[PDB]
């Protein structure tokens, strides 16, 4: 699907082809003038004609050089702008695909898509058409001229050309499958490297370098690269030897010296071949080297367009405040593998719902369904009476804020992380939100204060980053709040303080809490026990204790 | 080239010398073949064209020899490029686990990722694609100028003078776009790191509405990356023009001297015609060098990143080993001080933990109890003081013996992107099936195997993102329990587990048959029931310690901690 992707470049590519035909003709003209200059030199022509021919040839060389440079500059600018717009399109597309896409792909796949594929399109959309047109025009024009000059010495030039064509065809056929397999290996190697860098503590405690899957994958990738690049480079060097100007000059002389020594050819008739017969080999080598780039660009275009055609979380146009309602919701991460099974629930303003249950029951996926990271397989989810599929991302996430189970901090200052949902928020608001999350003092202790960066290495403890995400949600200040295992890494004192702050800040708001620590959710207006993806009992703390069900068992296990 | 020779394997220097000899021989054969045309054409245009047979025979020999020296130079260049690739990647792979954790800043982490990312064919084919044509092109007009001294001394000097401007253009070209190429690399690497952050932090960015390019950090990096790439294209224009002017200046000197000699009569008319062909051969490297100049700069940036990883400071290590084999060691801190940067974490923490006994570390968030576990495991090392395992300082231990001494359950469990069984087998890849099932049964991972459809073949995602928080936590517990190490550091291993799994896991840690010196960190009272001793760590100081019942009766911080 590279044609559909590269349709916007329809006119620049045609312009490149025709302008490159003109440029290669202008590049061949100086050598025709030099052949005429040599013919006049042998004839003892007047100095005026020789000066005219030499100056014209030199000026035409300069013109051809400047025109080729300008065309390459313009075409590289075109390619750069196309890559920029395509990367913007890819980022916009990925901004609304389901999160299952990201989970089943990985970060290395996304990096290869946005950056490596767009860069693999470079030769295809910057050099392929110029190289093709140059390698078609210059050999044809030169060979027509030389067959007019002398067919006997022109025929021998087909030997290197036919050998080059055979080498090019066998090289392309041999390397096609390996070029197809190359992006998969690059993606796998990137994923292994990312895991090796991110999972360094696990590598250091368990196995080290020797027993790491990264090293085995590295060895396998190097073996694949050797098996790919050895015959490819051998064919490439043979093609370079065949088309080199020295080879053409030597075969021209081998054909012509026996003719000149006998009374079969005037030596002057060899002036074209020596001056033009050694000009078009490099242009042929350009396409010979560029066939692989064309193949890689075509595969990259196919992958990019496949991702750009991917189904996404489409916003419907169908078109109580602060209410969330799940109605017979079911969900499947994988087809045929249910994880939520006909869940009906209603979170109302001014109430607290505590979603508890066994680990892996489906609490986090239900929270993500409310966030519309995935679309419900069945049922519906409504916010303020509006189905979440009819709401845009802004409309949805201005009404519902989330504190996810994993405390994901972005690379940036702590103020940026707290102000993620509202980057224009003032410093006073950020400080108040941090104080509500019991993290302002820790940020004060930092060297840069609220400007201290939170990249790799300069991390925090688990409870501290969890509190930072809680402060982020507090600063967002949505009518509906979801807290997936918040304060799991918090000590009892910090947990009590942040829970008191949350209760103060969400008295009139809808609140969903997920907690394995059942002692922190006994005050909830509603307690929903989720087991095996379905609700098994609902009630208050005392009612659920009296029921003697799953909640009673979990409570007894907790004491 | 000096950086490349620094990275060549020491047992591959025989091929480098052979490569350098054949590379020069290839250049001389190309130069001699170009200049052999001058005798050949003068003889061919003379009254006895049969005299050109001698010079055609010498052209055939020089042409045949050039083919052999070029196929061999390509074969050796291919071996040198992949030999250099394998060592650098193997060296970085071996060094990185030993690098200090403080080295892994976001810039250094990006450098390491990009250095590893250079395993592709571009760096492997560096010698064949960059050095062989760059050396061949740089030396060919010098070789032609030398070979023309045998034809005419002032002709060769004019040819040689045109090579002084070639190397002048080559030397100055890099400095014209040095800054633009640097900013392009910085914005390109920054864009790479935001894409990975974009995919990893996708859920949190969507809730924050920081996911569209007009509002995302990756979108800002794309705009900066694009602007730097366009600046690079414009700032490379002086470099290409400079090589063009060098070829123009070289043409005038070569052509001007050839015309001057011919008018003087010192050079024949057929010889001057043959010198037009030599002049074209003489000016081809001027254009080839211009094409290779951009490739030379990206290679220099690539090798700097590889050298940055190989220059990373490794942790101190020794050769000592623990005396007993498999026996539970004693863990003691001897006035251990630690600091992240300038901020003090630990301040004179001293204690001793008896062999084969369970100890609990509790306290407020940020007290330093995760840093204590890292010091015991050797992930971090003390600023001062000394952590001792069975009386042996950890910094003096063999790295092989140091990792075999401790198994860790980390606060934030990280699984590798594969099957569930492979992540458990990381603890002991040679473990028998009975040992693997025993570890999974203890960690309550056996519940997952029946619950999930694929069982232990369930393909986990990046990290453990395709599993719930408590499911990947139990997988990291089964990993630690499978390892036969005699020290177990449990860092809040039931944080994401319900009460039923918390109780089963906590009993499982105590019920492990083999002896271990167990250290457990937990924010739950029910997770430290079987601990024989407790350490209350607050602000990097053990405020109190003793038995669980003793500390509750004391009415100190420990009693108030769970109040
Ligand atoms: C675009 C793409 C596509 C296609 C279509 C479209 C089209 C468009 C059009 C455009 C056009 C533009 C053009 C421009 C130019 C013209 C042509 C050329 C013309 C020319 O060339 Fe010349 O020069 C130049 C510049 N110059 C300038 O600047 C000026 C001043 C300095 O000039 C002068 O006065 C002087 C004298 C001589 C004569 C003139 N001449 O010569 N000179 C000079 O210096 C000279 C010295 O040495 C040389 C040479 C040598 C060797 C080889 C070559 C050559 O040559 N030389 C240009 C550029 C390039 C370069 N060179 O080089
Ligand atoms: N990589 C790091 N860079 C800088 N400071 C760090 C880093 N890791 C931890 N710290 C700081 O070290 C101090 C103690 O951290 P540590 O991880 O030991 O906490 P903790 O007691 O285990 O906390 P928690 O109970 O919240 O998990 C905290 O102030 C934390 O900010
Ligand atoms: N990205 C995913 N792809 C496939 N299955 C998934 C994915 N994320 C979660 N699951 C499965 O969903 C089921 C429920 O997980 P979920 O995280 O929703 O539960 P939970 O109640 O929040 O768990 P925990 O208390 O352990 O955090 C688990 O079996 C897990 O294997
Ligand atoms: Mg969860
Ligand atoms: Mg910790
Ligand atoms: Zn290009």
């Amino acid at each position: 699907a590279g044609s559909r992707l590269l349709a916007p470049l329809k006119k620049p590519l045609i312009v490149s082809g025709v302008l490159q035909a003109l440029i290669t003709l202008i590049e061949l003209a100086p050598f025709v003038l030099l052949v005429e200059l040599a013919r006049l030199l042998l004839g003892g022509a007047e100095a005026e004609r020789l000066w005219t021919l030499g100056l014209t040839a030199v000026s035409l060389i300069g013109l051809g050089a400047v025109l080729a440079a300008a065309m390459t500059l313009w075409l590289h600018r075109v390619d750069a702008r196309f890559a920029h717009e395509l990367r913007g399109r890819l980022l916009t597309k990925l901004s609304r695909l389901p999160l299952g896409w990201f989970t089943r792909r990985g970060s290395a796949s996304t990096k290869q898509l946005v950056q490596d594929d767009t860069l693999a399109l470079h030769y295809l959309i910057t050099h392929a058409i110029p190289d093709a047109v140059a390698a078609v025009v210059a050999p044809v024009a030169v060979l027509v001229y030389l067959f007019v000059a002398d067919w006997r010495v022109a025929l021998v030039l087909f030997i290197p050309v036919l050998v080059y064509l055979v080498l090019m065809s066998v090289m392309t056929i041999q390397s096609g499958s390996k070029i197809a397999q190359a992006p998969r290996w690059a993606e796998r190697m990137g994923g292994e490297a990312g895991a090796f860098l991110e999972g360094q503590p696990v590598i250091r405690i368990f196995g080290g370098a020797a027993a790491s899957r990264f090293r085995r994958r590295l060895d396998d990738y190097i073996d694949f690269l050797v098996s790919w690049q050895r015959p490819f480079v051998g064919k490439k060097t043979l093609m370079d030897l065949v088309t080199r100007p020295a080879t053409f000059l030597w075969i021209i002389l081998v054909a012509g010296v026996p003719l000149v020594v006998t009374g079969r050819m005037d030596p002057v008739n060899l002036l074209p071949f020596l001056l033009l017969g050694t000009t078009f080999g490099a242009r042929l080598l350009g396409i010979g080297y560029g066939l692989s780039g064309i193949q890689t660009g075509m595969l990259a275009a196919r992958r990019i367009q496949t991702v750009l055609d991917e189904p996404e979380l489409v916003v419907r146009d169908r078109t109580r405040p602060g209410t969330v309602e799940l109605d017979r919701v079911s969900f499947e991460y994988r087809p045929g593998v249910p994880v939520i099974r006909d869940v009906t629930l209603t979170l109302r303003p001014g109430t607290v719902t505590a979603l508890v249950g066994p680990s892996g029951s489906g609490k986090s996926t239900l929270a993500a369904l409310v966030a519309r990271f995935h679309d419900v397989t069945q049922g519906a989810i409504r916010v303020d009476g509006r189905d979440i599929r009819t709401l845009t991302a802004d409309e949805l996430y201005r009404r519902v804020g989330f504190v996810l189970q994993d405390a994901q901090l972005v690379h940036g200052s702590v103020a940026e992380n707290i102000a993620l949902a509202e980057p224009d928020a003032g410093l006073e608001r950020i400080r108040t939100a941090a104080r509500d999350a019991q993290i302002h003092d820790r940020i004060t202790r930092m060297p840069d204060g609220y400007d201290s960066v939170l990249g790799a290495g300069s991390a925090l403890s688990g409870g501290e980053r969890q509190r930072v995400t809680i402060a982020r949600a507090i600063l967002a200040d949505t009518p509906v709040l979801v807290l997936d295992q918040a304060t799991a890494f918090a000590d009892p004192e910090s947990e009590y303080l942040v829970q008191q702050a949350i209760n103060r800040l969400t008295r009139d708001r809808t609140v969903l809490v997920i907690a394995h620590r059942l002692h922190t959710i006994t005050h909830a207006d509603q307690i929903v026990v989720l087991d095996d993806g379905r609700i098994v009992e609902v009630g208050t703390h005392d009612e659920l204790l009296a029921a003697g069900g799953r909640y009673r068992g979990l409570w007894d296990s907790g004491r | 080239i000096r950086t490349l020779l620094r990275l060549v394997p020491a047992e591959k220097r025989g091929a480098v010398a052979g490569y350098a000899v054949l590379t020069l021989l290839s250049v001389l054969l190309r130069a001699v073949g170009a200049v052999l045309l001058i005798p050949l054409l003068a003889a061919l245009f003379s009254d006895t064209p049969s005299d050109a047979w001698l010079w055609l025979g010498w052209l055939t020999a020089v042409t045949l020899a050039g083919w052999v020296t070029d196929t061999n130079t390509a074969r050796l260049g291919f071996d040198l490029g992949f030999a250099v690739l394998s060592r650098t990647q193997h060296d970085m792979a071996d060094r990185l686990p030993n690098v200090a954790m403080s080295w892994f800043t976001p810039d250094n982490t990006a450098t390491a990722r990009q250095a590893i990312a250079a395993t592709g064919p571009e760096l492997a084919g560096l010698v064949v694609n960059l050095l062989t044509p760059l050396i061949g092109a740089a030396l060919l007009p010098a070789a032609i100028g030398v070979a023309l001294l045998f034809v005419s001394v002032p002709l060769g000097l004019a040819a040689l003078a045109g090579v002084a401007v070639l190397f002048g253009a080559l030397a100055l070209s890099g400095r014209l776009s040095r800054a633009a190429d640097k900013v392009a690399g910085e914005t390109n690497s920054a864009f790479t790191e935001r894409i990975i952050e974009f995919a990893r932090t996708q859920q949190a960015l969507r809730a924050a509405r920081r996911v569209e390019p007009a509002r995302s950090q990756v979108g800002s990096a794309l705009a900066a990356q694009h602007g730097a790439g366009l600046r690079l294209l414009t700032m490379q224009i002086p470099g290409q023009v400079l090589f063009s002017l060098a070829g123009q200046v070289a043409l005038i000197g070569f052509a001007g001297m050839a015309v001057w000699l011919t008018v003087r009569g010192q050079l024949g008319v057929p010889e001057a015609i043959a010198l037009i062909v030599v002049l074209v051969r003489y000016l081809e490297p001027f254009a080839a060098i211009a094409d290779l100049a951009p490739a030379l700069e990206t290679t220099r940036a690539t090798l700097n990143r590889i050298q940055a990883v190989l220059d990373a400071p490794t942790l101190p290590a020794g050769r000592r080993r623990l005396d007993r084999t498999g026996a539970a060691p004693s863990i003691e801190f001897d006035d251990v001080r630690f600091s992240y940067g300038d901020e003090v974490v630990l301040d004179g923490v001293s204690f001793t933990l008896r062999p084969g006994n369970t100890t609990a570390i509790v306290g407020p968030s940020g007290s330093g109890k995760t840093t204590i576990l890292s010091l015991i495991a050797g992930l971090q090392q003390p600023a001062s003081g000394r952590v001792l395992l069975d009386g042996v300082d950890v910094t003096t231990l063999d790295p092989e013996a140091r990792r075999a001494a401790v198994s860790v359950v980390f606060q934030h469990p990280y699984l590798f992107d594969g099957t569930l069984r492979d992540n458990v087998l990381v603890g002991d890849p040679e473990a028998d099936p009975d040992d693997v099932t025993a570890a999974m049964r203890l960690a309550r991972v056996d519940e997952l195997l029946d619950r999930l459809p694929d069982g232990d073949a369930t393909v986990v995602g990046e990290g453990g993102t395709a599993l719930s928080g408590g499911e990947r936590q139990r997988v990291s517990i089964a990993r630690a329990l499978l390892k036969p190490a005699p020290v177990l550091l449990v860092d809040q291993a039931t944080s994401a587990l319900d009460n039923a799994n918390e109780a089963a896991v906590v009993d499982a840690l105590t019920a492990d048959p083999r002896p271990r010196t167990r250290v457990i960190v937990a924010h739950r009272l029910a997770s430290i029931r079987h601990a024989d001793r407790v350490l209350f760590v607050e602000a990097g100081r053990v405020v109190e310690d003793g038995a669980i019942d003793e500390l509750l009766a004391a009415g100190g911080r420990f009693a108030q901690f769970w109040a």
